[PDB]
RNA sequence: AAGCUCGUAUCAGUUUUAUGAGGUAAAGCGAAUGAUUAGAGGUUCCGGGGUCGAAAUGACCUUGACCUAUUCUCAAACUUUAAAUAUGUAAGAAGUCCUUGUUACUUAAUUGAACGUGGACAUUUGAAUGAAGAGCUUUUAGUGGGCCAUUUUUGGUAAGC
RNA sequence: GAGAACAGAAAUCUCCAGUAGAACAAAAGGGUAAAAGCCCCCUUGAUUUUGAUUUUCAGUGUGAAUACAAACCAUGAAAGU
RNA sequence: GGUUGCGGCCAUAUCUACCAGAAAGCACCGUUUCCCGUCCGAUCAACUGUAGUUAAGCUGGUAAGAGCCUGACCGAGUAGUGUAGUGGGUGACCAUACGCGAAACUCAGGUGCUGCAAUCU
């Protein structure tokens, strides 16, 4: 990603944490198959199907250069898995027709990297205040 | 294998009717992969009754072979012939259960003339025998009766 | 080694519900039992005395005894291959009218008026329970409901 | 206050019963009141339930159902005027009428009045109703103090005294009857007797009199307008009694205006709420309102 | 708006926290009942803690809760200390306020060389009438937003009467 | 194995209807506990290192800690919710209703509680299906190394473990 | 959290918020808020007799436990416990 | 209809903020001889109902309010699951047949009901 596009073209995201611990049993004559409850040995990820392993948001530029990475990638990983093209603008969700009719009225604030949404639902003064943009006169 | 034998099937190719409702739906519902059912014309009921009606009278399992049979065990209920027989059966009615547990299990042959399926032990649905194949139980009965 | 305890795998069966600790409702108190009654054994763990043992959780009994603050309860449990009569001595807490012993009794009186308006017109009653019946024959319309035809649907990633 | 609860705080948490969060039941002590012993079936533990307001005395005999608590019968401070007493009317010689009245009272309608007289007699001695043989238990009740402290010389223990001495069962014991010594552990019945009749207000109101013509005349306000003396306040208990042993019945107020008439004005100061359309439009006006920045 | 709900004093505590136990706390405890003209409470140490040279459950500290005239006559002789000037820390959010005194001398008070000389904190916190809401066993509630008890409310009543001056911010 | 007592009965490795119990699968985590990625904003007037008058009991800093609203991801010994399969009881003559007898229990109380007399109600008498008969007693053999398959499942890299 | 001489991160003293985030000998789990927690007052029901019952079960023993009966006591205004 | 005492169910009842409340009630509120309890008549006890006030409590209203409740072919007949095959697939796993069927989500509506006794323009 970064030798071909910059270090900065791409958000990499690793969507899966290896929360699971392995054992060895581990034999050192010999003790036996007795009491052969392994220490730990490692961690690994328990991952599904259809189940998302990394996501990468660039420009549409960059979507050949993104797919190479993560066709690259595969190369370390048991077993298939394939790339798949969202629909959906960069790592927020909505079809980018959804988030564009949006962001094109005020309902999207600029959080940490990430995004908050005008609801309709909390006090009208503070979502006032939290969305001008959403009611002001405005173009 | 209770749900077999609470409807009188206990042995492979024997056959009854019964009267449907939910609490013997239920009972056809757990005993599926192991029965052929359906919706008995009265030409096939005609025809069971008539080649392979057997009566039940002291234990004893009697061959229905002349209508005095039908009226000394079945007469208390209106029914004094073969053909009063058949018709508590077919229009299922008021003494139902006593007509049809008077007929013992009818003893069927294999289908002459075959399953017409190269594997009887999957559904009617998914290529055939087991489950109910509705109309289609007349065609299969009459071979094998 | 292993552990088998009186109150041995109860932690999810004695808890209370949720955002529901604490006094026991005075309702629990003013129930009134009889010899013969039906009730259902639930372990209320708040209160230890008078307890049902774990294996008497969810099982109802009929009432043969009553006292200061218990009912005595007989259960018929099963050991070995045959059932042993047994009887136990639950706090109130712990026991409630079993309510389908309720719709029985209503439906008994039920069943006697409807003997009797039959008889007082002198008629046939039919007062027993038929089960659930196969469905008969209709008509339905197409006024305003003329059908809307369906297909199958293309296969696609919304991820 | 910056004190704010976290939406989680408040989705977790388990309100107390509503008596419980109105500060006004105990329910340890309901139960123990209330509870009967199974096999006694259906009869009531029957509660002497008594109250003080800051202005009225409430003397109430209650019992339990599931479906709420059920009253025999009720008797009210507010009611004495129509047996002679005016002043003092929440002060212990009231307490000790009010429980009076409630005895002869309920126990009339039960028809229990005549077998079971009460004291009659009255020195405030320590004494129960015990029963007559041969013929019916008295009729049984248990004091319920609500949350008002057991201090030894309350109120709510004169209550239980007339009560008792009304003829009703209540079990109880002397040590909180104003007259007790803790050293002597004995009952000075001298003291208690005072207490029934008013003494404590009677001998305050001789010594202030002497004492202070000005103060006695505002704490006294009362007693000086009907030209009530003193020394005459054991003549106005005394007698009171007498009333209401003579004629312990209910008589409900009089009643101007009907239940009907009462609803149509009294709380059509009820502020009527919105329908959810009317909300609606309150909602896109104060958006309109508050648009542009500031 | 302003009839009933005056604001007023609802008690004083003088507070010595000595630091240990004998004569010099029974000296001390002896300073807050010839001042108060009540009884003082001794209060325990909740922990020991070997640099303050105290042991659990050792009596620290003595203290007196004082209400209504005579507790706002010992107010007025602590100000007069302070020569009516505290600092606009002083006063809590919830609307009470304090301060201390060295030496107890200060505020009438001969000498006797057997009792020696002790400073002490000034606690003295603001109610309206209706706290009893608050108190009493039976309906036991919370005082309304409006009523109740404010910085600045009690801040600006204390330069009010006092004719004093609070501090800094 | 021997029978015995009876004879359509109440039975039943089943359904239905009614009424209970349960905390697994799944689900959840801008819900509690615990874990975990990222920024954002605001706090410290009470942890700290500077530069600005050594100045600092004074400012703007970046850095923790903390707070708010978001964000990606998890749990056999976490959870509000919560299945499917399994599971308890009931569906009446040992029932129903009316009358009023007994007691030392119980009630303020012939009031309740139990148990009864006398009177009334048998076509479907109180869902389904079946019953090759139901109930009961004594006595005694062998056995007390098990193994396999689908499915659930634990230890183990695994195993014809 | 906001406040008070010596007083400090930490001593004692107010006030506010506070569903339990505490405490309940001990492992853990359950349970508890005018309490089952904390402070105080009075106490020996940790007593007497001998049966029934639940768990483990052979429906033997043992340990433990539940609800009564008949005594004698404790406490509390009392219901009660 | 209001209000009080005793309640049933125990948030549609709780939380936050702002309003409003006639009448009676309830309350706050005045007092310290007496019984009684405090470091402190604050609480607890007693006394007057007299001097005062609806400020608070309390009741009700407001709110694209936090929570809680209810509904829905909202999601979803999805996830999961009982049963079937000499079904697919190297396997991981998956599809079909007879059935059962969620949770989150979304949106809509709602914010105490009620028993006994007393009292009130």
């Amino acid at each position: 990603m970064t030798t071909v596009s910059g270090r900065d073209a791409f958000h990499l995201r690793v969507r899966v944490h290896p929360f699971h611990v392995l054992r060895i049993n581990k034999m050192l004559l010999q003790q036996g198959m007795r009491g052969a409850w392994g220490k730990p040995h490692g961690l690994a990820a328990r991952v599904d199907i259809g189940q998302i392993i990394f996501s990468v948001r660039t420009k549409d530029s960059n979507k050949d250069v993104v797919v190479e990475g993560l066709r690259r990638a595969r190369y370390k990983f048991p077993g298939q898995q394939k790339i798949i093209l969202s629909k959906k603008w960069g790592f927020t969700n909505l079809d980018r027709p959804e988030y564009l009719k949006k962001r094109e009225a005020g309902e999207v604030k600029d959080d940490g990297a990430f995004v908050k949404f005008l609801s309709k639902k909390g006090s009208l003064e503070n979502n006032i205040r939290e969305f001008p943009e959403y009611f002001a006169a405005q173009a | 294998r209770k749900v077999l034998q609470l409807l009188r099937l206990t042995r492979i190719n024997s056959g009854t009717f019964v009267k449907v409702t939910k609490a013997t739906l239920e009972l056809l519902k757990l005993i599926e992969p192991y029965v052929a059912y359906g919706y008995p014309s009265y030409s096939t009921i005609r025809q069971l009754v008539y080649k392979r009606g057997f009566g039940k009278i002291n234990k004893q399992r009697v061959p229905l072979s002349d209508n005095a049979i039908i009226e000394a065990n079945l007469g208390k209920y209106g029914i004094l012939s073969i053909d009063d027989l058949i018709h508590e059966i077919i229009t299922v009615g008021p003494h139902f259960k006593q007509a049809n547990n008077f007929l013992w299990p009818f003893k069927l042959s294999n289908p002459s003339g075959g399953w017409g399926v190269p594997r009887k032990f999957k559904h009617f649905i998914q290529g055939g025998s087991f489950g109910n194949r509705e109309e289609f139980i007349n065609k299969l009965v009459k071979s094998m009766n | 080694g292993k552990s088998h305890g009186y109150r041995s795998r109860t932690r999810y069966m004695f808890q209370r519900d949720f955002r529901k600790h604490g006094a026991v409702h005075l309702s629990t108190y003013l129930k009134v039992y009889k010899v013969g009654d039906i009730v259902d054994i639930k372990a209320n763990g708040s209160i230890q005395k008078g307890m049902p043992h774990k294996f008497y959780q969810g099982k109802t009994g009929v009432v043969y005894n009553v006292t200061k603050s218990s009912v005595g309860v007989i259960i018929n449990k099963m050991v070995g291959n045959r059932y042993l009569e047994k009887r136990l001595n639950l706090r109130v807490e712990h026991i409630k009218h079993s309510k389908c012993r309720q719709e029985f009794l209503e439906r008994v009186k039920a069943n006697a008026a409807k003997r009797a308006e039959a008889k007082a017109q002198g008629v046939a009653v039919q007062l027993k329970r038929q089960p659930a019946q196969p469905r008969e024959s209709r008509i339905v319309s197409t006024e305003g409901n003329v059908p809307q035809t369906l297909a199958p649907v293309p296969y696609e990633t919304f991820i | 206050q910056k004190d704010a609860k976290s939406s989680a705080y408040s989705s977790r948490f388990q309100t107390p019963f509503r008596r419980r969060r109105e500060g006004k039941t105990d329910y340890y002590q309901r139960k123990r009141l209330v509870t009967q012993h199974k096999a006694k079936y259906n009869t009531p533990k029957y509660r002497l339930v008594v109250r003080f307001t800051n202005k009225d005395i409430i003397c109430q005999i209650i019992s339990s159902t599931i479906t709420g608590d059920v009253v025999l019968a009720a008797a009210y401070s507010h009611e004495l005027p129509r047996y002679g007493i005016t002043h003092g009317l929440t002060n212990w010689a009231a307490a000790y009428a009010t429980g009076l009245l409630i005895a002869r009272r309920t126990l009339q309608k039960l028809g229990l009045d005549e077998t079971y007289k009460g004291v009659e007699e009255v020195e405030g001695e320590y004494e129960l109703t015990e029963a007559v043989e041969d013929g019916p238990r008295p009729f049984k009740v248990f004091l319920d103090i609500g949350l008002q402290r057991t201090t030894t010389g309350a109120r709510v223990f004169g209550a239980l005294k007339g009560a008792s001495d009304g003829g009703l069962y209540v079990p109880h014991s002397e040590n909180r009857f104003p007259g007790w010594d803790f050293e002597t552990e004995e009952i000075d019945p001298e003291l208690l007797r005072s207490y029934i009749f008013g003494g404590h207000v009677s001998q305050y109101m001789e010594e202030l009199a002497d004492d202070d013509e000005e103060r006695f005349s505002e704490l006294f306000k009362g007693y000086l307008a009907d030209d009530i003396d003193a020394d005459s306040l054991e003549d106005i208990y005394t007698s009171a009694h007498e009333a209401i042993r003579a004629d312990p019945a209910f008589k409900p107020t009089e009643k101007k205006f009907t239940k009907e008439q009462y609803a149509a004005e009294s709380k059509k100061y009820r502020q009527t709420k919105l329908s959810k359309e009317e909300r609606a439009a309150r909602v896109a006006a104060k958006i309109a309102a508050l648009a542009g920045q500031q | 708006q302003n009839p009933m709900r005056d604001l007023k004093i609802e008690k004083l505590v003088l507070n010595i926290s000595v630091g240990e136990s004998g004569d010099r706390l029974t000296r001390a405890s002896k300073v807050l009942e010839q001042l108060s003209g009540q009884t003082p409470v001794q209060s325990k140490a909740r922990y020991t803690v070997r640099t303050f040279g105290i042991r659990r459950n050792e009596k620290i500290a003595v203290h007196v809760t004082v209400r209504g005239p005579k507790a706002e006559e010992i107010l007025e002789r602590g100000l007069k200390v302070k020569e009516y000037q505290l600092r606009d820390r002083n006063f809590s959010a919830t609307g009470n306020f304090g301060f201390g005194i060295d030496e107890h001398i200060d505020l009438g008070i001969k000498y006797d060389p057997s009792i020696g000389i002790f400073g002490m904190d000034f606690y003295v916190v603001m109610n309206r009438p209706g706290a009893r809401v608050t108190r009493r066993k039976r309906c036991k509630g919370t005082v309304g937003n409006s009523h109740k008890t404010t910085k600045e409310d009690t801040v600006s009543w204390f330069k009010q009467k006092y004719d004093a001056d609070v501090l800094d911010k």
